């Protein structure tokens, strides 16, 4: 026997009731909220009804922590999931209600990750609507578009096209560089930031583009919609399962036949429902090369990642790795495997994990090229693992609404006391910046723009070319 | 295997109704309160029966039903009630 110990106090089961609740529903922080079976008592020594148990000690207050991640968290502390704070106040977090900011995306080359959440498999091969405004009862501001070709089987081929249409403009893009086919009216909003790897493209107070050149997609929306828009991302409503309201208004639940609703040539080939399988075209019947796939694909899974998946899921990012090496025939550019381990990266950088997987046996990114205009190699370019998207520049010198912490790429690092500027590939001191400041208050340097359309008589209009301390003359209605 | 983790039993708590104790057993059996019990079981509310003979069916009143527990396959079926 064994006579416990002072804090507790033994109980015995009585012969009458049969609510003998003792030694069988012991009740820890895990399982006070919850409701307990119980047959009979136990010969055991229990808490007092004022305390629980708590990991071989019988803690006393009911100030026992709020468990997150399989984690202790004592009563006051605070969690950041997302844009939010959480503080479990007494046995419950407690979060705010500031709704984030989503994220569309094309996961290699035929995926699509809806804002609310919601992988699904579309290869087409014409050109869709990935999201829009114009639905239904509204204005349709925006239509941003994209176009694939040659893209059913993901390979070598299947470069995108991105035609997006705001302020009656029509901005595009393929092929490395972005176009204007015919610039928008408020000029003001407009903003593109050919930082690393990317091109983040702002269009307004509440929408974002960004492009790694070669073919993702994650346009960036604020909270300011809230069910205002549909296409290919879904309706952006919180609610996740119903991401496949087609166009003719009705949820599908075979998303082959989903995009071909958005399909923007009614008279182009709509793509062919293909048999479900766990093997793609090349891993067809080749068992062999389907484990060297998924072996490389489990760097998702591996030490330097180990932070991120905590946060992040990697089935999805995973299906989507051996989905493309698969059928991509990757010869001499292992760009189909490396693209989709850097979009989970990217991922796991805004959530604050920044991660550096990238060796020169796997997937090198050399930065050399950049430090070779110059006779003298002064090696300011390098390859950073994640630095910010959102600095000042000759060409940009004040600092930009900022959809994106950091991203991966080539950046240029040089002592201070100078500015990067991106003709001139190094950077420069700030003075050779063709930077303007016209009667005193501070601005860019000279952009493009006719201030002022508001009052005639107050019509005092002062551009700057990129020097000049100017200011021209509004010619008269009357 | 370890990874094989299939369903034994299942118990059903209505506080409505004595505070009573369902529970279905790794047979087609059920037993209320430990006492194991013929089928059908009109009490009030809840309807206990076979379905096909091989499979036990519970019936709380209008918004509420099961599917057998032997072998492991529960369902449920809750009314927009809830
Ligand atoms: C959450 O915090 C709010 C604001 O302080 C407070 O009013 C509320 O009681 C808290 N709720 C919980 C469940 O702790
Ligand atoms: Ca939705
Ligand atoms: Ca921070």
């Amino acid at each position: 026997s064994l006579s416990c110990r002072p804090p507790m106090v033994k109980l015995v089961c009585p012969a009458d009731n049969l609510r003998a609740e003792g030694l069988e529903c012991t009740k820890t922080c895990q399982n006070y909220d919850l409701e307990c079976m119980s047959m009979g008592c136990v010969s055991g020594c229990l808490c007092p009804p004022g305390m629980v148990r708590h990991e071989n000690r019988c803690v006393a207050l009911e100030r026992c922590p709020c468990f997150h991640q399989g984690k202790e968290y004592a009563p006051g502390e605070t969690v950041k999931i997302g844009c939010n704070t959480c503080v479990c106040q007494d046995r419950k977090w407690n979060c705010t209600d500031h709704v984030c900011d989503a994220t569309c995306s094309t996961i290699g080359m035929a995926h699509y990750l809806t804002f609310d959440g919601l992988k699904y498999l579309f290869p087409g091969e014409c050109q869709y609507v990935l999201v829009q405004d114009y639905c239904g009862s509204n204005p349709g501001t925006f239509r941003i578009l994209v176009g694939n070709k040659g893209c059913s089987h993901p390979s070598v081929k299947c470069k995108k096209r991105v035609t997006i249409l705001v302020e009656g403009g029509e901005i595009e893009l393929f092929d490395g560089e972005v176009n204007v086919k015919r610039p928008m009216k408020d000029e003001t909003h407009f903003e593109v930031v050919e930082s690393g790897r990317y091109i983040i493209l702002l269009l307004g107070k509440a929408l974002s583009v960004v492009w790694d050149r070669h073919l993702s997609i994650s346009v960036v929306l604020k909270q300011t919609y809230q069910e205002k828009v549909c296409g290919l991302c879904g309706n952006f409503d919180g609610i996740q399962n119903n991401d496949l309201t087609s166009s003719n208004l009705q949820v599908e639940e075979d998303p082959v036949d989903f995009g071909n609703s958005w399909k923007v040539s009614s008279q182009c080939a709509d793509t062919r429902k293909v048999p479900l399988d766990s093997s793609p075209a090349t891993c067809h019947n080749n068992i062999m090369k389907q484990t060297m796939v998924d072996s490389s694909c489990r760097i998702l899974t591996s030490d330097v990642f180990q932070d991120c998946n905590k946060l992040v899921d990697p089935e999805p990012y995973l299906d989507v790795c051996i989905y493309d090496t698969c059928s991509c025939e990757s010869i001499g550019d292992c760009a189909c495997f490396c693209d989709t381990i850097a979009a989970y990266a990217h991922v796991c950088a805004q959530h604050g994990k920044v991660v550096t997987w990238r060796t020169a046996t796997l997937c090198p990114q050399s930065c050399e090229e950049r430090n070779l205009r110059e006779n003298g190699y002064e090696c300011e370019w390098r390859y950073n693992s994640c630095a910010p998207a959102c600095q000042v520049t000759c060409q940009h010198p004040e600092p930009l609404a900022c959809p994106v912490q950091c991203v991966e790429g080539c950046h240029a690092h040089c002592p201070p006391g100078k500015i990067l500027d991106e003709l001139l590939q190094t950077c420069v001191d700030p003075e050779d910046c063709p930077v303007c400041e016209v009667a005193g208050r501070r601005f860019a340097s000279g952009k493009k723009v006719t201030l002022n359309p508001s009052d005639p008589e107050h019509c005092q209009i002062c551009h700057c070319d990129v020097v000049n301390l100017t200011c021209e003359a509004c010619q008269e209605p009357g | 295997d370890r990874d094989a983790v299939c369903t034994r039993s299942v118990t059903v708590r209505l506080p409505g109704l004595h505070n009573s104790l369902v529970k279905l057993k790794h047979g087609a059996g059920v037993a209320m309160d430990g006492q194991d019990v013929q089928l059908p079981l009109l009490k009030g509310d809840l309807r206990i029966q076979h379905t096909v003979t091989a499979s036990v069916r519970l019936s709380y009143g209008e918004d509420l039903q099961m599917d057998w527990d032997g072998r492991g396959r529960l369902l449920v079926k809750l009314s927009p009630v809830y």
